């Protein structure tokens, strides 16, 4: 390229330093002791007691040779609460006669057809811990007598078991592991302000018996604690339960994992956020706590979050810090987690209804700020060190202005330029033989450095030619020769990019396989045996 | 018929300790809870306590914790209640009542006795 | 102690009025059981369970409410009803009886 004559024309400077400002080196961060609770979905279990008499009414056609049985028919009939407290409690004895009502008339039931008396309540054969039951006769009483009658018996079985009861939310119905539902709250007394539960019952079927002791059926040895046990006496038997308060024994929210070093993130302006890298999961609140006057039966949030907030305390800081307010705060997370925490500080320093889903999306957003937080510290460094290398660079570029002063017009701009130093700015203005065989060959055309011939001679009278070098010996041209040997001070920089990975759908059970645990299906039982008259009769046809 | 005899009018002096008895008879007693209760001349009806006859269970009031005392022997059907230290506070009449040994809705005082006229006076 | 607060302390009735009288708890209690008492005589059971009435009590006392807010009406006063009637309860310790309502039948 020819390079003409700069003028005064268009003057330009380099640009000096520049400031740049600093990455955030510092977060509000508050390191604390929580807990998390969720929502309870289990249902309140103790324990009961059934008593009952198994009746059963059976009646035999009796044949010349054979018998048949005509009816058999069975019923449950209750056992009444005296004569729990004083023949089983005292004896451990049962009469043989039940009395009870039935289509409103008050009928009679007595085993083998004879005199009452009191049996012992001997135990089951197949009684195992947890699942007793007591019972005093092992016989179906039948009567076969004679040749072309029918013949009628009664079997009466006091039977005493020992039950499980169950009792789901709002409390207000229980039921026991024979299959029996009980249409009154567990919680609910003539007493201490318990009568505004719900009983679904007649005031005369419900009892309760203040300091009672209870006596094992096995062993007869009276228990050293009281307790106040209820009675319900049901048309088919009665249940006896132990007395206990609602808000004692049931809360809404139940306690879930505990978090030893949280830190309560509040860089985010506006919410707190609670990460857990143990847990491994972050949970994102507001700024104003939850009321728990709100909650309902929401009461033992609070006692059994102090009680191991405080456990743990006296086991990994204790020497180095110390608590903040002696109630810890209380906030309803996103996703229906309710965060009680407790603040660490250092030695040197309308009911309100919470349904808990899943904790997929903390693990997703623990598992992206803490890849944020780093990547955009890493590439804040970077650029805030990529500044200060070319403000120290531009100390080199002014020093090869006052010598070679036309390399830094080409360098930053991009075109061939020349420049002249015109004091302290720069003023940039943007039929070939072989050479005069006779320092640098700048005689004529038909020759500086980078292929800029000079239309004089300036030098004291290799060469590179295009793509190719000159080779002189003595001012004496010899051949266009090339060199493939060359030096590089450019250091490499090889970043390779993440490949794309993709996520098929990966789950250890489907719903399909998680529904199919279990011996019995009660929507498969029962359409198969509600097809058995359709299946194994004829229903339409009719006689005449 | 059911029927609680109560004994009779006592005059007492003070700092004396007193017993007074409640004999029944129409009923099975060992499964019937007696209470006392306390009415002073001109006002109202004031609960002393019970004990239950079968298991020697006493629950009474904070007001006569140190005041009184009940027992209650099988054989001869009666219940008792030792009044002590007596002050001029303690002449009212007392009665004993008839309790079932359960709560349902119709555990009342179904059966009274008579009263006892206690005076404490000089 | 639950406090049982018998309004009408004295009551005058005319023979024929249908009178009102009513116990009010402090806190709610379970039931309410009401008795009698004549001057020199025991107390006599006479409502138990808010509404049922004793062995040998006329149709004309009846009694309800519920909570902390009882009541016991006559349909048709006679002479023989001059008495003082006493509300009590059970649900808590102490058992504690009202104040009473002393009935006077102005002849």
């Amino acid at each position: 390229y020819v390079c003409p004559p700069p003028s005064g024309s268009t003057v330009v400077r380099l640009e000096p330093e520049q400031a740049c400002p600093e990455y955030s080196q510092g977060r509000n961060f508050t390191e604390g002791i929580a807990v998390l609770f969720k929502e309870n979905i289990a249902p309140h279990k103790f324990k009961a007691h059934i008593y009952y008499k198994n009746v059963i009414v059976t009646t035999v056609w009796s044949g010349s040779t054979y018998a048949a049985i005509t009816n058999r028919f069975t019923d449950r009939v209750p056992v009444p609460v005296q004569e729990i407290t004083d023949v089983i409690d005292r004896r451990g004895k049962c009469v043989s006669k039940a009395e009870y009502v039935r289509n409103n008339h008050k009928v009679t039931a007595f085993d083998r057809d004879e005199n009452p008396v009191e049996v012992d309540l001997r135990p089951s054969r197949l009684n195992a811990l947890g699942t007793r039951g007591w019972h005093t006769t092992n016989d179906t009483h039948t009567k076969i007598g004679a040749a072309g009658f029918y013949h009628t018996g009664t079997s009466v079985n006091c039977i005493v078991e020992e039950v499980e009861a169950r009792s789901v939310y709002p409390y207000d119905s229980f039921a026991l592991s024979t299959g029996d539902i009980v249409y009154m709250s567990p919680f609910y007394g003539l007493r201490e302000g318990a009568h505004g539960e719900h009983i679904g019952y007649a005031p005369g079927r419900f009892q309760q018996v203040e300091h009672y002791y209870p006596i094992d059926l096995d062993s007869r040895l009276r228990a050293s604690e009281s307790v106040t046990r209820n009675f319900l006496r049901t048309p088919h038997f009665t249940v006896a339960w132990d007395w206990a308060p609602k808000t004692r024994r049931v809360c809404s929210l139940a306690k879930w994992r505990e978090a030893e070093e949280m830190i309560r993130d509040e860089t985010r302006d506006g919410s707190f956020r609670f990460t857990s890298r143990a847990l491994g999961a972050s949970f994102v609140s507001d700024v104003t706590q939850l009321d728990l006057q709100r909650v309902h039966l929401g009461d033992c949030v609070l006692r059994e979050a102090s009680e191991a907030i405080d456990a743990i305390y006296q086991r990994r800081y204790n020497n180095t810090h110390v608590l903040a307010g002696d109630r810890p705060e209380v906030y309803l997370a996103r996703g229906g987690f309710v965060v009680a925490f407790r603040p660490l500080i250092s030695n040197e320093l309308g009911h309100l209804r919470i349904t808990t889903g899943s904790a997929e999306f903390a693990r997703l957003q623990f598992t992206y700020d803490h890849i944020q937080a780093h990547v955009n510290d890493m590439l804040g460094r970077i650029a805030a060190a990529w500044c200060e290398l070319q403000n120290k660079d531009r100390t080199l570029w002014s020093e090869m202005s006052r010598l070679n002063p036309s390399a830094v017009a080409t360098a930053a701009l991009g075109q061939r330029v020349s420049a002249r130093m015109l004091g302290d700015v720069m003023a940039i203005s943007r039929g070939v033989y072989v050479q005069n065989s006779m320092s640098r060959p700048l005689v004529t055309f038909e020759l500086g450095d980078d292929n800029e011939l000079l239309i004089s001679r300036d030098l004291i009278e290799y060469f590179k030619l295009g793509s190719g070098y000159v080779y002189y010996e003595d001012y004496s041209y010899v051949r266009m020769v090339e060199v493939p040997e060359t030096i590089s001070t450019r250091v490499t920089l090889n970043l390779t990019l993440l490949e794309d990975r993709e996520f098929l759908p990966l789950e250890v059970y489907t719903r399909e396989e998680l529904a199919d645990t279990g011996l019995l299906d009660y929507s498969e039982i029962q359409r198969r045996n509600q097809l058995h008259a359709l299946k194994f009769y004829d229903i339409d046809r009719v006689v005449k | 018929e059911v029927q609680l005899q109560q004994s009779g009018p006592e005059l007492v002096k003070p700092g004396a300790s007193v017993k007074i008895s409640c004999k029944a008879s129409g009923y099975t007693f060992a499964d019937y809870t007696m209470h006392w209760v306390k009415q002073s001349h001109g006002k109202s009806l004031e609960w002393i306590g019970y004990i239950n006859p079968y298991s020697l269970f006493i629950d009474s009031n904070q007001k006569f914790k140190n005041k009184a005392t009940l027992t209650v022997d099988n054989s001869s059907y009666t219940a008792y209640m030792e009044l002590r230290s007596l002050t001029s506070e303690d002449s009212a009449v007392y009665y004993c009542a008839r309790f079932p040994p359960y709560y349902g809705f119709d555990s009342h005082f179904d059966y009274w006795g008579q009263g006892t006229a206690l005076t404490v006076s000089s | 102690q639950i406090v049982l607060s018998q309004s009408p302390a004295i009551l005058s009735a005319s023979p024929g009025e249908k009178v009102t009288m009513t116990c009010r708890a402090s806190s709610s209690v379970s039931y309410i059981y009401w008795y009698q008492q004549k001057p020199e005589s025991s107390p006599k059971p006479w409502i138990y369970a808010t509404s049922n009435l004793a062995s040998g009590v006329p149709g004309r006392f009846s009694g309800s409410g519920s909570g902390t807010s009882y009541s016991l009406t006559i349909s048709r006063v006679e002479a023989e009803d001059a008495a003082t009637y006493y509300c009590q309860q059970w649900s808590y310790n102490p058992y504690t009886f009202g104040g009473g309502t002393k009935l006077e039948i102005r002849r």
